[PDB]
């Protein structure tokens, strides 16, 4: 604050400290499912690793 | 009795391919063929169940 030197009103104005506070929150599940029948798994799928993981 | 040629009749096998999601099991053999064993714990039935195929 401020105030005029001399002044017959001595009196003090005090400040305030409040320390603010947000949150971060861990609240979604990003996920990827696949199902492959065992016919499928045995002669449709040629090689898993190019053509069901990196997709 | 039966007298054929060769080439009468055909067979055809394929041992299925165990996938990544089960615990690793044996290969077996009958007459030449190859065939795919498959262990699997029902936690449900509180049982074990086996399949053996091609």
């Amino acid at each position: 604050n401020r105030r005029d030197l001399r002044d017959p009103d001595r009196t003090v104005i005090a400040s305030e400290l409040v320390e603010h506070s947000f949150g971060v929150t861990l609240d979604k599940h990003v996920y990827a499912a696949l199902k492959f029948t065992d016919e499928q798994r045995t002669l449709d799928i040629r090689d898993y690793t190019k053509q069901v993981l990196m997709p | 009795a039966y007298l054929w040629h060769r080439t009468a009749f055909i067979l055809a096998y394929r041992t299925p391919v165990v996938p990544e999601g089960a615990k690793a099991g044996a290969s077996f053999s009958a007459n030449g063929v190859a065939l795919r064993w498959l262990a699997d714990y029902d936690y449900s039935q509180l049982g074990d169940r086996t399949l053996l195929d091609v």
